[PDB]
């Protein structure tokens, strides 16, 4: 999961663009 | 863009402006 690498760590769109389904 | 740790509420609102409100699914694992 993304969560256990951005809730421990440091995050941008570059990581969360993955979550999107549109 | 800030790179930031969020959990979470905190993560959605990184996802929220990054998906931009089109859809995008959250859950911390898929089965």
């Amino acid at each position: 999961g993304i969560v256990e690498q951005c809730c421990t760590s440091i995050c941008s769109l570059y990581q969360l663009e993955n979550y999107c389904n549109s | 863009f800030v790179k930031q740790h969020l959990c979470g509420s905190h993560l959605v609102e990184a996802l929220y402006l990054v998906c931009g409100e089109r859809g995008f699914f959250y859950t911390p694992k898929t089965r």
